[PDB]
């Protein structure tokens, strides 16, 4: 029965790992979108600042 | 200050950076055409110090006690200005950064703070005795700190544990509440006469301070106050 | 081995003191020359 | 934030004498020398790259609160640069929050305390 | 053996998730780094043209 405890534990732990992996990639995907947008805004704001100081 | 001294009232006179007074004298002499003496200092250094420090004295009618601050260029005590300043000193108080940063507000280092009054023929036999028993356990600056550092206290130090406890207790006990800082730290200031100091430290060195943990000698006026805090 | 190492260290320490004392003496004389130059110049 | 910095750096300077010679020091002294080295490598700033007050506060809070202990010494400067890129890009709001309430008597309020430890934890988990 | 395999698979899945997570942000960032250089370049050329108008 302890082996049976190991069998369900082994299956459940992997299921948690795949579930955690989905959350990890989802967090990375949301970070990737946020970082891309923020860099765009910072670059656009910096570009406008260059124009204003040039003027 | 001399006006009030002539009025008979005791006066405490503070001179901040008397070394700057010496430096001003040196610059005045250099601009006046006098030849320099020693390291560019004025030839009339001793006399200029005498004409000022000799007015700080205790006559029969009144006294002017002085508590000056001395800045030594670099760390050179051989410099003529600190030497001439020290020739007119009766006591030195060495405030220390480490004691100040350990939350003990009066940072007067128990060591490196000497006085020529600390002899039996003026303060008294008991005062000298108690002031010698203290600063003796600290005479090493608790040199035991290094052996603790490299030995883990060796799990046992016998008497050294008692002397370390007593030294820490005294170091904590040197602190005293400030009546001027009462409105800042929210604690009434206690004025401790010299008799209370000597009696309290005599009892602490005898051992009445034992069986009482630290943080109870941190910020109090008398040993009686420490006992009252302990019983409460 | 410790006795040999300490003896070598003490010999090196004593040699360093002699070297430092030799260097300190040069600095002592140069300090005097500097002072005897400023005071003589300040006299004139 | 900088009081602990100054105290730890001073004690590391004091213990450098043992660090230079002794190799039998306990784990406490070894970890404390390691922390001193962490702080010293943190202070190694390049030229023409000033750090605003919020950035320095964030980095020093991260370092003095043991979040940097597992980072090896040679990579601490790169860690700081990456962390600043993280805050400048991923979480500008934490920088704005730190700079907004840098004058309050008790700076480490749970509000500023959260969303900053969270940012440090996210950065630690994502990289290395 | 089951417990050892469970820990090995749990660590491998999480490490695999983090490795691809690092890949996502790495490619997302470099997309922004090349784009911000383009944004700066457009403003830099625009600033020079405005300088010519001053001339």
């Amino acid at each position: 029965e302890q082996l049976a405890n190991a069998r369900r534990d082994y299956e459940a732990e992997i299921a948690r790992a795949r579930q955690e992996a989905a959350k990890i990639v989802a967090q990375a995907q949301e970070r990737a979108k946020q970082q891309e947008a923020e860099i765009i805004a910072q670059a656009r704001r910096e570009a406008e600042r260059l124009k204003e100081e040039a003027r | 200050a001399e006006y009030f001294r002539d009025e008979g009232r005791d006066i405490l006179l503070f001179i901040d950076n008397i070394f700057r007074f010496v430096q001003a004298g040196s610059e005045v002499s250099s601009l006046l055409g006098r030849m320099p003496s020693q390291v560019g200092y004025q030839p009339t250094l001793g006399t200029e110090m005498g004409e000022l420090q000799e007015r700080i004295t205790s006559t029969k009618r009144g006294s002017i006690t002085s508590m000056q601050a001395v800045y030594v260029p670099a760390d050179d005590y051989t410099d003529p200005a600190p030497a001439t300043v020290f020739s007119h000193l009766d006591a030195t108080i060495s405030l220390e950064r480490s004691i100040a940063e350990r939350a003990i507000f009066p940072a007067v280092d128990p060591l490196a703070s000497t006085s020529r009054i600390l002899d039996p023929n003026i303060v008294g036999e008991e005062h000298y005795r108690v002031a010698q028993e203290v600063k003796r356990v600290l005479q090493r600056y608790k040199d035991l700190k290094d052996i603790i550092a490299i030995l883990g206290m060796e799990e046992l130090s016998d008497e050294d544990k008692l002397t370390v406890q007593r030294a820490r207790k005294i170091e904590l006990f040197f602190s005293q509440p400030f009546t001027v800082a009462q409105q800042f730290t929210g604690r009434p200031g206690k004025y401790v006469p010299v008799k209370k100091t000597v009696e309290s430290f005599a009892r602490l060195l005898n051992g009445e301070g034992d069986h009482i943990p630290e943080s109870f000698f941190y910020m109090q006026g008398d040993f009686d106050d420490v006992l009252a805090a302990y019983e409460a | 081995a410790r006795m040999v190492a300490m003896r070598n260290a003490t010999n090196n320490a004593k040699d360093l003191v002699r070297d430092l004392t030799l260097s300190f003496n040069k600095a002592r004389q140069a300090a005097i020359t500097k002072e005897v130059s400023e005071i003589a110049s300040g006299a004139a | 934030v900088a009081g602990k910095l100054k105290g730890e750096l001073a004690q590391f300077r004091d213990l450098a004498a043992f660090a230079q010679f002794a190799s039998d020091l306990d784990a406490t002294t070894k970890a404390q020398i390691e922390r001193g080295q962490r702080l010293q490598e943190l202070l190694k700033q390049p030229q023409y790259q000033p750090l605003p007050v919020e950035d320095q506060v964030a980095v020093l809070y991260a370092a003095t609160n043991n979040y940097l202990d597992d980072v090896p010494v040679p990579l601490i400067t790169k860690w700081r640069d990456d962390f600043l890129a993280f805050l400048r890009t991923a979480h500008p709001e934490v920088r704005k929050l730190i700079y907004d309430n840098r004058l309050d008597r008790k700076f480490p309020t749970p509000e500023v305390k959260e969303a900053l430890e969270a940012a440090i934890k996210e950065f630690k988990a994502t990289s290395n």
